[PDB]
């Protein structure tokens, strides 16, 4: 009876001392509530996007 | 990190319940049948939870640790490890009310002592079997 | 039931084995020596009486 | 003296004084007679002819007959069935055992659709489906599987007064349950008052008059039918409700809670509940027990299965004289019964639903469920162009009855370990499953042995678990009544002369009658010798009534006792617990290589075997052809011949070998009836579930010490004590969403080191030994594409070594195993075989390994004993005779006094007269002690059989008397002196042992409980699913599971952080079990634990629950 | 009134409130069982994991009941050290350095 | 006085600390980690549900069918079975076998809520939290040493 | 007498709450063509 949740689990070690550098951004909705989006940095930002 | 001192149980409110979640899960389905990957907006989706591999998005547009911590701009799951899974929660926004059963069921009735209600009678407004005044001028 | 475990304690030598383990504190009782040889005695009810 | 029958009998001399009336009956019949009844097989037929011709109907025809007529709402058109019938079996025994398809018969059932208004008939003949079929052995055969439908003790259908008191009124308060079959209850109470409570379906209690009132009785009907009742006349004048339907109102207010009541509702609801019996069905045995009960009918025929108001009018009645305290009683039109209250326990009220009741109750169900479709469909559907053939749906009927065969706890895996426990696991009463009490509901008092159970149902054997009297077994002569009961054979005595009809009665004319016993002094003519005897009456009580008033006797001794506690001889000297043990563990024997017969037993070692199925039995007289190590033909008297297939080293169901081996020549002649091939413990016809060692009860260096048994290597050198024990691997070839998987030799990387036993398309070679995780079946699946880690790509290219996308996951033998292989069984889709949905090629390996005795296996004897084996010392530093034959095991003495079985002791003793052989030398007469020994029993050769019935065997006297002249083995030496005891050599440090020590001829078994089975251990593997825990189980790696009570232990020494660390980084510290394994490995310190997986779970349960249960740090 | 609360408890509130104005409050002491004895207890965890799990976790959560985590039960859910044996501070913080004669021998 | 006594219990509770009152009743329905309710596809192709999924479908369900109903406009007879339905799905949700029959799956089993993981002997809250299954383990049968 | 157990059996819990549903819509009777004619030139 074995099983697996659809996943798999990457053996690799934190590399914390480089990342690729990311920009964030800042979405509001219509009642006045804030949220902050880490996108990155070489990538496109959506205006319209689900918080 | 340790540190533990103090443990405090108390009666969560609504503010509290939308803060805790990362995501609102809006639709009944949970797997897609045929290419057995978990449904956008779901019970399992990978944006309101978590991805399901290690440092992978959903589109596979950043697939390694140089990319983590960031969200795809696309897909929109954020890309990190995948025991987040376990650990972040979500929330539905009840289009209506409701009341909690330990609350309300439980012997003694919290709800009917604190309203100085019966359960006998507090069980037929909550269950849509009677009325109840809320203000009186 | 009683006086027949008293006749079969007083006529038991010492060294008999059985008494030997009985009276040495190793095992045992000595009413399992009287259900072996003399009497079983009297024995319960399913509701608990005799 | 001997058998005397079932010819080819080992001439095995008995011990018993007295005569078997009655022959043991068919030990199977419990299962047989009740399928051939659920059938009705012709045998039956003539059977029921014989014992009650007025209604000889098979079960499908009852609940056929029951159906039968199904008419729509609009009763313009009817539905009828007929005529159960069977074709042939599809597929012969072994070949469904082979293939794992069940063993089953089609059912033909002929169908009428009948039309009322215009008028036809359409008959047809409906397959109905499969059926399983027992086999010959009393068991039935699913997906190749075997199984064995237990016997059920339920509560029978009836009525039953009871009585209690109440400490806060010192009265006694009477009351019935009118129990019935899938209906509502009915209890009539008398409560503290003197009032009389009718609490109907559940619900807040009732004076009689409103009841009454309800069925349509007046008040001065009442009085006329109770005028002496006080509590009536009471209850008539508290009625404070007159008129017939103001009681109907209230009782349709009580009953319909929240439904406008109209008069014809309430006129017609209450003779729905109990009248129409579409929704109430006390059955054959309920309607029996009722109309005895209270005496309505006599002689009329069991009909009309609901209430009727005399019955119901009767039973207030029969309270009300049992409250007054009557001792009998008269209801009109019925002759007069004894007001009594009801044992819930006593076998008059206890009935058995054996395997055909069982069958023929999912039956009904599937046939209700059909029918709710059946007369759905029979309005929807249009008129003048339908046939039963549109009509009927056999979905839901195969579907009960595949539910019931398949995932049931009455449709049990058959135990085979040995024959015995073959045939005890059939003949087995069990009184918990579907319709009966669970163990948590299962009170103290249903656990007893209430003193109807003799010769009904054994008192000794019942698992010792947490299901003691709850399980059990029918008695050796026990028969079961028609209507479900236990009827037993007895001695009718008429006037004084024991006659020789055999009367088979239930415990209700056990309890009428006085039943005397079967040792009791003959004089040779059926004349009792002494006037004063011993003689049972009805209620358990034991006294003595003179040498006429005994009508009944019983047929023989043990017949209170079961088939497995029947073989152990000396049974009378054990102590019921440890003969219940004895009985428990002698059906946990495993099938060694030899299987020796034992020297002293009973009368029951040749008839558990040919009975149990698994000794080859000649049907019909006649000359042996020719014999092999594979068939035996056998040339019957008229011209036929008939070929005998074996079944060589097949598995059974707890990897156990089942050889059967001949024991016929080629010349010889065979009467039907006679063995003609043994078994797998079995021996020239008899039983033989272990071997006869050379038995010492001696102390020895405290290595016997607390049940520990020390035995010769004699037993490891010789093959002695050895099991040939057989395991099935299993591995099938599946689809799946990336491709398909495949059986081949092309695994990916392991050494073509390993790859030498596979033959070329996957699976090994015949007879390559194997060791733990070697390769059985080279199985590899598709992986697809997954990126690699940057260092094996250099790794890879570094030799050059491609991605190889596939995945291996072949069948490795799990761990702790070895042994040879036998036999390799695969199927394949290309073959067109019975192949689950998905599914390509399957194969099974069987693995087969000879284990032999060891330190820590059980063994045990005939009485209870039992030990995991200390040691096995050499053979020359055991304790020795003054021939130089050395003792095989050494038991020890302190556990023979204090456990009350000294029947080891007597079973010793005679074993060794049995071994050395005696004469007594009649020279001037008998000896006093041999006066009343049977003949040819004066002398006896060397490893002579014998046998002592149970409760007729060797006296004591009698064994003192063998004892004393036991002929010498080879010179003059009589080794073991009248005492029974023997002086023996220190065979480790030289010096004659100072005190004589007793020795004898010992048999014993091998339990089931071997080591290899239970030795396990887990550095690291497996991890459970939700929660993060290890495994368990032993067959994944698994872990041992350290308690709640080992915590308290551990927090009671101070043990802080071993607690710490059997909590947090050895079960659950995700991160922190790589940690202590790298600081292992690596040699550092063991890390410090962290927080563990249970309490996150936890945690996050706790906020999923809407409770902010945040953690303050500080 | 007909409240149950610890005696310790009971006389520091005394003490606390004989000041500030004096008025005693009455107490008479009580034989209780075991059951009611450790259900009311301070820690929610110990209570709620030993029976009648909901009705003690419903009203701790209506008195917003802070554990403490100083028993030997909270402590092993939790899993960090529990405070008895080798677990508490005294010898859970000990200090070991070779002796000074031995260094220097060293 | 009792009634007053048992009330001032819950009144008191409330007034002493922080809490207000409004968190009885229940707006925003949270939800447990997927992990903590997985979905498995177990060896065969076949997949294992952890019962906590059809109680949130049946809830997702029944509040997506009440937005309709009330974006649609729909009589106060229909809006308020829904809401009875809304209410008893959640009941369901947090504490099976309290209110009406145990919400029943396949075979007549009844369903395991979040109430029925945290109670009982097999609970989180008893065992599995005390009692562990640990590594570095093993077991046998045992026999006498008398020369240890 | 009757028609008051009738108002006593209209007032109960019925806990199934699918009965409670049933004794709900059992407020309603039902329609004949010409007033459906009418509701649907009214709507
Ligand atoms: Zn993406």
């Amino acid at each position: 009876l074995r099983g697996s949740r659809l996943g798999a689990v990457s053996y690799e070690t934190d590399r914390n001392h480089d990342l690729a550098p990311r920009q964030i951004a800042r979405y509001r909705t219509d009642n006045g509530e804030e949220f902050e989006v880490p996108f990155a940095d070489d990538a496109e930002i959506p205006g319209t996007w689900l918080c | 990190v340790n540190f533990f001192d103090e443990l405090r149980i108390g009666l969560a409110t609504a503010e509290d319940i939308r803060q805790w979640s990362y995501g609102e899960v809006k639709k009944p389905e949970t797997i897609n049948y045929r290419t057995l990957k978990p449904e956008k907006d779901g019970l399992f989706c990978e944006k309101i939870f978590g991805p399901t591999r290690d440092w992978e998005c959903y589109c596979g547009k950043y697939k390694r640790v140089r990319f983590k911590g960031i969200i795809c701009e696309r897909c929109g799951v954020e890309v990190t490890r995948a025991k987040v899974r376990r650990e972040r929660m979500g929330h539905i926004e009840l289009a209506a009310p409701v009341t909690h059963i330990w609350y309300f069921k439980g012997v003694p009735s919290r709800l009917g002592y604190l309203l100085d209600l019966a359960p006998k009678d507090l069980e037929k407004i909550i269950y849509f079997a009677a009325y109840v005044i809320t203000s009186v001028d | 039931t009683d006086e027949v475990g008293q006749a079969l304690r007083e006529h038991y030598p010492d060294d008999n084995p059985i008494i030997t383990i009985v009276d040495s504190g190793a095992t045992g009782n000595f009413t399992q020596t009287r259900t072996l040889a003399g009497m079983k005695g009297l024995v319960t009810n399913p509701k608990g009486e005799f | 003296s001997s058998n005397n029958s079932v010819p080819g009998a080992p001439n095995r001399v008995s011990f018993a004084k007295l005569r078997e009336p009655l022959e043991v009956p068919g030990l199977l019949d419990v299962q047989t007679d009740s399928f051939e009844w659920l059938i009705g097989s012709p045998r039956w037929r003539e059977s029921a002819a014989e014992r009650g011709d007025v209604n000889p109907v098979g079960g499908l025809e009852e609940v056929l007959y029951e159906l039968s007529p199904i008419e729509d709402f609009s009763g313009s058109m009817s539905l009828s069935f007929s005529d159960p019938r069977f074709d042939d079996v599809k597929a012969p025994v072994d070949e469904c055992k082979d293939k794992d398809m069940t063993y089953a018969a089609p059912l033909f059932v002929t169908a009428e659709f009948i039309n009322n208004n215009t008028g036809e008939i359409k008959s047809q003949t409906v397959f109905m489906g499969d059926f399983p079929m027992m086999t010959e052995k009393g068991t039935f055969i699913i997906n190749g599987t075997e199984r064995v439908v237990v016997s059920q003790l339920v509560r029978s259908p009836g009525v039953y007064f009871d009585e209690t008191i109440d400490k806060s009124t010192d009265k006694t308060l009477h009351s019935v349950k009118v129990i019935p079959s899938r209906g509502a209850w009915l209890e009539f109470d008398v409560d503290k008052r003197d009032t009389v409570g009718v609490r109907i379906d559940r619900k807040r209690r009732q004076p009689v008059t409103v009841l009454l009132k309800a069925l349509g009785w007046t008040s001065e009907q009442i009085v006329e039918r109770f005028g002496f009742s006080e509590i009536m006349r009471s209850t008539l004048e508290k009625d404070n409700t007159v008129g017939t339907d103001e009681a109907l109102l209230d009782i349709y207010r009580k009953l319909r809670p929240g439904e406008p009541p109209t008069k014809e509702s309430a006129q017609t609801l209450l003779e729905n509940l109990f009248f129409k019996e579409k929704r109430y069905d006390l059955a054959r045995v309920g309607r029996y027990k009722v109309n005895k009960k209270l005496g309505l009918h006599v002689g009329e025929p069991i009909t009309s299965s609901t209430l009727t108001e005399e019955d119901v009018v009767a039973t207030i009645e029969y309270l009300v004289r049992l409250h007054e305290g009557q001792t009998t009683m008269t209801v009109p039109g019925g002759v007069e019964v004894p007001v009594e209250t009801d044992d819930i326990d006593h076998f008059g009220n206890r009935r058995l639903r054996t395997v055909g009741e069982l069958i023929q109750n999912q039956i009904r169900v599937g046939m209700s469920r059909m029918e709710r479709v059946v007369r759905e469909r029979m309005t929807t559907q249009d008129v003048e162009a339908i046939t039963p053939q549109t009509l009927i749906n056999i979905r839901p009927v195969v579907a009960a009855i595949k539910e019931f065969f398949g995932t049931s706890q009455l449709s049990q895996f058959m135990d085979q370990n040995n024959p015995l426990s073959g045939l005890t696991h059939k003949r087995r009463l069990s009184a918990l499953g579907p319709g009966g009490l669970s163990r948590e509901r299962a009170g103290l008092e249903v656990r007893d042995v209430h003193p109807s159970h003799y010769g009904r149902m054994c008192p000794i054997e019942t698992p010792e678990g947490p299901n003691i009297g709850l399980i059990g077994s029918l008695s050796v002569y026990a028969r079961v009544n028609p209507f479900g009961f236990i009827e037993t054979p007895y001695r009718k005595v008429v006037d004084g002369v024991v006659s020789d009809e055999i009367v088979y009665l239930t415990a209700d004319e056990e309890d009428r009658h006085v039943v005397a016993q079967a040792n009791s002094p003959i004089d040779a003519d059926g004349r009792f010798v002494e006037p004063r005897v011993l003689v049972r009456r009805k209620a358990g009580e034991v006294e003595y009534v003179p040498s006429s008033e005994v009508d009944y006797m019983d047929v023989s001794p043990r017949q209170m006792v079961s088939v497995a506690t029947a073989m152990i001889p000396f049974l009378e000297h054990d102590d019921a617990n440890r003969a219940l043990m004895g009985a428990n563990m002698q059906r946990q024997a495993v099938p060694l290589v030899r299987s020796e017969a034992p020297l002293v037993g009973t009368g029951m070692e040749l008839r558990a075997a040919i009975d149990a199925g698994d000794v080859v039995v000649a049907e019909e007289s006649g000359v042996i052809e020719e014999v092999s190590a594979d068939y035996i033909t056998v040339m019957h008297d008229n011209g036929t011949r008939r070929t005998y297939r074996m079944r060589k080293f097949a598995r059974s169901n707890h990897g156990t070998c089942a050889n059967q081996c001949p024991i016929v020549d080629a010349g010889d002649r065979v009467e039907a009836g006679q063995v003609i091939a043994d078994g797998p413990c079995t021996d020239d016809g008899e039983m033989a579930l272990g071997k006869n060692l050379l038995v010492a009860i001696m102390p020895w260096e405290g290595h016997n010490y607390e049940d520990a048994i020390i035995l010769s290597n004699r037993l490891v050198e010789e093959d002695v004590l050895t099991s040939i024990h057989i395991e099935e691997h299993e591995i099938d070839a599946r689809d799946t969403k990336l491709g398909a998987e495949e059986i081949t030799r092309d695994i990916p990387n392991i050494s073509d080191e390993v790859l030498a036993d596979l033959d070329e398309r996957g699976i090994v070679r015949i007879g390559a030994e194997v060791r733990d995780g070697d390769i059985l079946v080279g199985k590899v699946t598709p992986k697809g594409e997954t990126e690699l880690t940057p260092e094996e790509r250099l790794l890879r290219a570094i030799f050059g070594e491609k991605a190889r996308e596939v995945r291996d996951t072949s069948l490795k033998v799990p761990h702790g195993e070895s042994g040879k292989v036998i036999g390799i069984r695969v199927f394949s889709r290309e073959d067109e075989d019975e192949l689950p949905a998905g599914v390509n090629e399957l194969v099974r390996v069987y693995v087969a390994q000879k284990r032999k005795i060891s330190d820590g296996d059980k063994l045990a004897g005939r009485h209870g004993n039992k030990g995991v084996i200390g040691k096995i010392l050499p053979v020359e530093d055991m304790p020795f005779l003054a021939d130089g034959t050395p003792v095989d095991i050494i038991l020890n003495t302190h556990g023979v006094p204090r456990r009350m079985n000294i029947g080891q002791i007597l079973e010793t003793h005679l074993g060794w007269c049995a071994h050395s052989g005696w004469k007594v030398d009649a020279a001037k007469g008998v000896p006093d002690w041999a006066a009343r020994l049977p003949d040819e029993l004066l002398e006896a050769q060397p490893n002579a059989i014998v046998s002592t019935p149970v409760f007729d065997g060797a006296q004591e006297a009698e064994l003192q008397g063998l004892l004393s002249c036991t002929l010498p083995n080879r010179d003059g030496d009589v080794l073991v002196d009248a005492d029974g005891k023997a002086m023996l050599f220190d065979g480790r440090s030289g010096e004659p042992f100072p005190y004589p020590v007793t020795v004898g001829y010992m048999y014993i078994m091998k339990l089931h409980h071997l080591v290899d089975d239970k030795i396990h251990a887990r550095s690291t593997g497996p991890y459970s699913m939700i929660t993060q825990q290890p495994l368990g189980g032993k067959a994944q790696f698994g872990g041992q599971r350290f308690g709640e009570m080992e915590c308290w232990a551990m927090q009671a020494y101070g043990a802080a952080y071993t607690l710490q660390e059997l909590l947090t980084i050895k079960s659950d510290d995700t991160v922190g079990r790589v940690k202590v394994y790298e600081a292992i490995v690596k040699g550092e310190n063991i890390p410090e634990p962290g927080i563990p997986e249970s309490f996150k779970v936890l945690l996050k349960e706790l906020q999923s629950l809407c409770l902010n249960v945040e953690v303050l740090s500080s | 009134p007909g409240s149950l609360i610890d005696r310790a408890e009971f006389e520091a509130e005394n003490r606390r409130v004989v000041a500030e104005g004096g008025e005693p409050a009455a107490g008479r002491p009580v034989l209780m069982g075991i059951t009611k004895a450790s259900l009311a207890t301070d820690s929610w965890l110990s209570a709620a994991s030993f029976q009648e799990t909901t009705r003690v976790l419903t009203d701790a959560a209506i008195n917003c009941r802070s554990d403490k985590l100083n028993g030997l039960k909270e402590n092993v859910i939790i899993g960090k050290l529990i405070p008895a044996g080798t677990g508490i501070n005294r010898y859970r913080n000990i200090a070991v350095q070779p002796t000074e004669e031995a260094r220097a021998a060293a | 006085k009792l009634r007053a006594l048992k009330r001032l219990k819950v009144v008191a509770a409330f007034q002493q600390s922080g809490n207000s009152p409004m968190g009885m009743v229940l707006d925003a329905v949270p939800v447990i980690p997927p992990e903590l309710r997985p979905m498995v596809q177990l060896d065969g192709g076949r997949f294992a549900t952890s019962d906590l999924n059809d109680l949130y479908r049946r809830v997702i369900n029944r509040n997506n069918r009440l937005k309709r109903l009330i974006d649609l406009g729909a009589p106060e007879i229909i809006v308020n079975n829904e809401k009875r339905m809304l209410q008893e799905s959640v009941d369901a949700l947090f504490d099976n076998g309290r209110r009406g029959r145990p919400v029943t799956g396949p075979g007549n089993r009844p369903l395991k809520s979040l109430s029925d993981l945290l109670k009982g002997k097999q609970g989180r809250f008893r065992q599995n939290l005390l009692g562990k299954r640990v590594d570095y383990s093993g077991r046998s049968v045992i026999v006498v040493g008398p020369q240890l | 007498a009757l028609r008051q157990a009738r108002k006593d059996a209209e007032l109960t819990a019925s806990a199934d709450s699918v009965r409670a549903y049933l004794k709900q819509i059992g407020k309603v009777a039902l329609l004949n063509a010409e007033e459906e004619v009418e509701l649907a030139k009214r709507i």
